[PDB]
């Protein structure tokens, strides 16, 4: 998921710029849907929301607009419980003995000769959370007569979610908006950036729902077993249940037992930009770097960011230096509209040279001790520019071809917190021999597809309605790709289709600006509104994404009235 | 006394939503979702109700990919009974001002009144229109389906892992 | 998998003849590969192998034929060992302390970064066999400071499969064939049919390696926790691996420590038919039932049949009866290469009229709540003729119907062992709103698949070869189908596509019979010999099936020289 | 060790082979297979030997349907190598006619003889033909996959769970 908040000095108007692009779902009950609430005397907010859920979840009012993304802040952790010897549904707290509370559930399930059967299973809760299952984890950690393990999610206890958005979808102010994100402190597992109305300053945080955990208790809470996660699930916090001490913390300022105070939790105001692509909330801003917030909102100044961060922020700093190739150097409405589309691959940009250079000459190798010509790979890579457009030729064996290179000692010039976005770099020439084995495997693969090397991204990037394939454009952030368009499907299984259940990828997408006039806001939504193939609202957005062209959605009473398209229906029945 | 709703539907089928409080605003917008979504909502209605297994099969995995992914259906029965349960709708529910509650069961009046129209006739969702587990929900449902989608950042990701924590046998 | 054994009774003819139709991958290292091996002075076979066999597994020779099954036979059992308290790796036979044989495994693994991570693990063996994890099966059956459990495949032990492919490759008499079967008793999971030259007789036999245990074993030797799951896997021995009274027992002529001697395994000889459709041995010959034989072997008239195996035995009476709609009442080579491509489904043939007759007066309905128009659908079904041809319109409708009905009470005349192909029958009327349901959900699918409920069986189930869709005929066994082409494919995505990794079906296909001039073959490679699309073999077999045009494969040295595509070369090395 | 075989290849490809003795034989048959299915056949050879997951990676599913299912590569691996043991392939060659030995043996010869074409050039087999898991086998290696064929109505079915088979904690 991408935002940007941008704000007056950036954007030359009389008002800040939002932008907003979660990657998200294209099929399930977590999917967007576009729809505006006119509520009267209440609200009037327009927007998405998860199907299932009443309220705007991201998009904007009169005054505000806002989006998400997820952050790299842990909202869970785990608890060791020492059990009682003779009860292993019994742990001990400071020497007190404590039962587990127990579930008797029957599920019924139909069997495959359509009879319904009953099953039956047991389930325990501690005062921690729900007791889990880590054996298929390591089948150290199995449930046994010593040792049982919980899980706690904060947000199991957090229940201001729906009336923190219900009081945003009514806010008039971006300060109102701040407040209330403080006041309910609820946000459960994402970032937030706003812009708003009158104001010059756009807005960042990661203030939320998170564990709060000292790094005393880090270093003397954290049990054997625990210490040995450390690597796959770092700043989760995996204490000793046995000890009272080792609960989780409650600040003077929490607004709920366990949480982090607000005041502790990381933010921003900035008269250029904020940002966000899934990294910490260390680069908000890359010119004002956040540090010094708690280690479970993740690292600031210590782990290199991703490259689709890195190529956000490139974005951003070309834009207003004026040398992306738009016009001007500010972030206009209709500038960013297009950037936001650019396709630009920051893996190929930055590498792509460098591996030509050090693999293909001589273009005829011994790989595995096979002939292998490259020449035409080669050929194509050198005359693509490094873009994933629907015209776009070669970028489909750029991507089969980076998704195989080893990360290991890759890189010769080090990350290094003074240059984020042009850290790690230097592609090491010690890895000639695994690159062009990854090359190899890429050459081989297009050909089982059934493409040339050189087919336009838009043939083999597509998504079919109306028995017609619509030509797409972008990738995988894995790639250093902005705009993200990422198939779940084998490039051999007829390309890289976007008809079943694809990765994160570009859903609803927003820009939304203030002009005099009022609240201007282009969208999209590019699987469409309807789930049923025979909708006319099945297709029609992802005709127009294929094709480029946004929205202008209406907002106003004259604007809605006004529409080609108007017409309205009344649904009444008895409450 | 009834909930009223104008839908005003522009280019690409955008609903506007006009009502006159919140009960009638989540009648209009639980309406339109259905109208449109009407067989992954029903079939996500299963899931936190936990009621997958019943009609689909134990051993088939969740048909949509979410926040949940896609475990067995009988473990994500289990997850769901287990973590959702009345308390913690209760909880939930009793932690929420009278506009959202309102708005909620407007929201499943306005989803059970599509339901009617689905099942009444129509060209539309006929991949599931017929199907038993296209049904009437409760507010409670929909509070489910609202405590799960905070669930994501935590148990959401451990949801076979609690669903199968046994003690010794 | 299927497979005949026609004798000369059947044939009308001085030999038999064989109809192997295994049902099998179509592909990975198990699918079949057809060639023929001349070995001066040893053996002139011709038929299949996996991928990485060196003999022949099916096929034929100038005297006789066979073809394989899989076998209700179960081939492994399951030990429940008692271990020794404080050391979990030792288990306690008639007390005295056994040690199990440990092995510390480490695996090199390729990690996601693209390095590579070694992975440890100390695994064990017992006297029995490997140990293995029940948990999955049941959480109290783990691995504890008590129990643990071993699994023992008599095929483990078992170095004789090959060598008896071998000489039945060599073979010079359907009797000599029969003598290698008894005498190597190798064959590890399948039945086998055999035809001969100039032999009057079919051959049947469920003799291979098979586990031999005693009802006083039965009774005395499961254990607790064996009983308790008895009916999940039936006729499988869960013994105690504490008594040695409860390991496997070896008969005088058995050729095999632990296995069934060679007298008490079932086997029998036709002059009229064998067949075999993957049930137990029970009927072999509908008209003469095998039974006595030890229970591990499967049922023997206590279980219903399935459909596909009610639709062989079918087949065979109905052409022999001379009512089955083709020439004369003999199973000759033409006949056959038709018969077995007829694309009959019995549940449709059988139970269909019934279905409609219950639930399609009214044909509009109201199911789960909701108005359902069935209208179509009824009309397709009664103008379709209950075949899976090319043409035939509606199939896949009734495929999408039939598994979708309750079992459970669905036929009112149940099994009879004295009318084992005819019943169960009867549909119960009491079953109406199940099968409106059913019907409802069949009629969405197709629906959502773009297909209409009439389209031709041909555009739904395919393969492709050169971007062009090959038009496919059968289905799957579970329906009634006897030619068996059976996607994994859901009909929502693309239709029945073959071009993935479908369910075993029609693989390699041979019709041999012995004429006086000499052995004559007829055979199919489904999915073509190649699996490099870039290769002329790799869809050139499968135009042809798809075209129903069998191969008459060359075996003389004359017939191969005289091939129209006849091409030789040699290839030597130090 | 001096193999030589004759191959006539006849409509669809199917090949007859010519060999004055078993080795040859093998020699010829082994060659064909290869020819026509290398790229199964070589990965077929990871399964048996235990290496799928240096080459595959560990968490990856077997590529391909077979009698031993689709588990990880990394329980087959363990699978594999546990229970096709080098005493397991000892005992099994221990036990065969001396001409089925000698018929492993040039099956072997003869299909790294295509192994070493295929690497030198040509455009069959294009999928695979530049991969590392491409490479000669041994006799042994063959009979690996020999002993796995026995095993399909039996341990191949609980393959996982004899690779997950370990004392308690
Ligand atoms: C990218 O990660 C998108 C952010 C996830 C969805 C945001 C919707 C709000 C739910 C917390
Ligand atoms: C049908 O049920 C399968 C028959 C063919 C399987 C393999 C045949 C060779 C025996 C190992």
């Amino acid at each position: 998921s991408n935002m940007y908040g941008f704000g007056t000095a950036a954007t030359g108007e009389g008002s800040g710029l939002l932008f907003g692009n979660p990657h998200w779902y294209w099929k399930g009950p977590d999917r967007f849907y576009q729809a505006q609430l006119t509520i009267d005397g209440e609200a009037n907010v327009s927007g998405v929301s998860f199907l299932g859920l009443p309220v705007i979840q991201i998009g904007f009012n009169d005054s505000v607009a806002w989006s998400h993304t997820v952050s790299t802040a842990r909202r869970f952790g785990f608890f060791q419980l020492s059990l009682v010897p003779g009860d292993p549904t019994s742990y001990l707290v400071d020497g007190v003995p404590v039962k587990m509370k127990p579930a008797t559930i029957t599920v019924p399930s139909r069997n495959a000769d359509g009879s319904v059967s009953d099953v039956t299973r047991t389930l325990y809760h501690s005062e921690f959370g729900p007791l889990v299952n880590l054996a298929g984890l390591n089948p150290a950690l199995a449930w046994s007569q010593q040792t049982a393990f919980a899980i706690r999610d904060i947000n199991g206890e957090n229940f201001r979610t729906l009336r923190t958005w219900m009081r945003w979808n009514q806010a008039k102010s971006l300060d109102e908006f701040i407040a209330i994100q403080k006041e309910e402190a609820g946000i459960p597992w994402v970032n937030t950036v706003a812009v708003g109305r009158g104001d010059a300053k756009a807005w960042y945080a990661d203030i939320g729902v998170v564990p709060n955990v000292s790094p005393a208790q880090l270093a003397r809470c954290t049990t054997p077993f625990g210490k040995a996660f450390a690597q796959a699930l770092p700043n989760v916090p995996f204490f000793d249940g046995s000890r009272s001490e080792c609960d989780w913390l409650t600040d003077a300022d929490s607004v709920q037992p366990g949480a982090i105070g607000v005041s502790r939790m990381p933010s921003l105001q900035r008269d250029d930009y904020v940002g966000n692509m899934n990294d910490s909330y260390w680069l908000a801003n890359v010119h004002a770097p956040l540090t010094g917030y708690p280690a479970i909102f993740g690292p600031a100044g210590t782990s290199a960011q991703t490259l689709r961060t890195r190529m956000g922020h490139t974005m951003v700093l070309e834009r207003l230096a004026g040398t992306d190739g738009y016009p001007g150097n500010k972030a206009t409405p209709a500038v960013v509209r297009e950037m936001v589309l650019g396709n630009r691959v920051f893996s190929a940009e930055r590498f792509k040279d460098e591996v030509l250079d050090l693999i293909c000459t001589p273009a005829q190798w011994t790989v595995n001790g096979a002939a292998v010509d490259a020449a035409q790979a080669c050929a194509v890579l050198a005359a693509w520019d490094n873009r994933g457009r629907k015209d776009s030729r070669g970028a489909h064996l750029w991507d089969e071809f980076w998704s195989r290179v080893p990360t290991a000692s890759l890189f010769t010039v080090p990350f290094s917190a003074a240059d984020p976005l042009n850290t790690p770099r230097g592609i090491n020439a010690a890895a000639a021999d695994a690159l062009r084995q990854a090359m190899a495997t890429a050459v081989a693969r297009v050909g089982q597809s059934g493409y040339a090397l050189d087919a336009p991204r838009g043939e083999v990037l597509y998504v079919t309605r109306g028995g017609t394939r619509l030509p797409l454009y972008g990738g995988c952030g894995a790639m250093g790709y902005f705009t993200i368009t990422c198939s779940e499907n084998d490039i051999t299984q007829g390309g890289y289709s976007m008809d079943g259940q694809p990765n994160a990828s570009n859903s609803y997408m927003q820009v939304v600006s203030f002009p005099a006039s009022g609240v201007q806001a282009h969208t999209f939504l590019t699987y469409s509104l309807s789930d049923d193939p025979a909708s006319p609202h099945h297709g029609d957005y992802t005709k127009a994404y294929s094709a480029g062209q946004w929205l202008r959605v209406p907002f106003t009473e004259a604007e809605i009235t006004g529409n080609a398209d108007y017409r309205t229906a009344t649904v009444k029945e008895l409450e | 006394s009834t909930y009223s709703a104008e839908i005003r539907r522009t280019t690409m089928g955008v609903p506007h939503i006009k009502a006159g409080n919140w009960g009638s605003a989540g009648y209009g917008f639980g309406y339109v979702q259905a109208q449109d979504n009407l067989c992954t909502m029903a079939d996500s209605f299963l899931t936190y109700r936990g009621e997958r297994s019943r009609h689909l099969g134990g051993s088939a995995q969740l048909v949509y990919n979410s926040t949940l992914g896609r475990p067995r259906n009988i473990d994500s029965d289990f997850f769901h009974r287990h973590v959702i349960s009345d308390e913690a709708v209760d909880r939930t529910m009793a932690a929420q001002p009278a506009k959202l509650l309102q708005m909620v069961e407007g929201f499943a009046a306005g989803y059970n009144r599509y339901v009617r129209e689905a099942k009444a006739g129509g060209s539309a969702h006929a991949a599931c229109r017929s199907e038993a587990w296209v049904q009437p929900i409760t507010a409670r449902d929909v509070w489910r389906r609202i405590y799960a989608a905070n669930l994501a950042g935590g148990y959401s990701n451990f949801a076979e892992a609690i669903a199968n924590a046994q003690p010794p046998q």
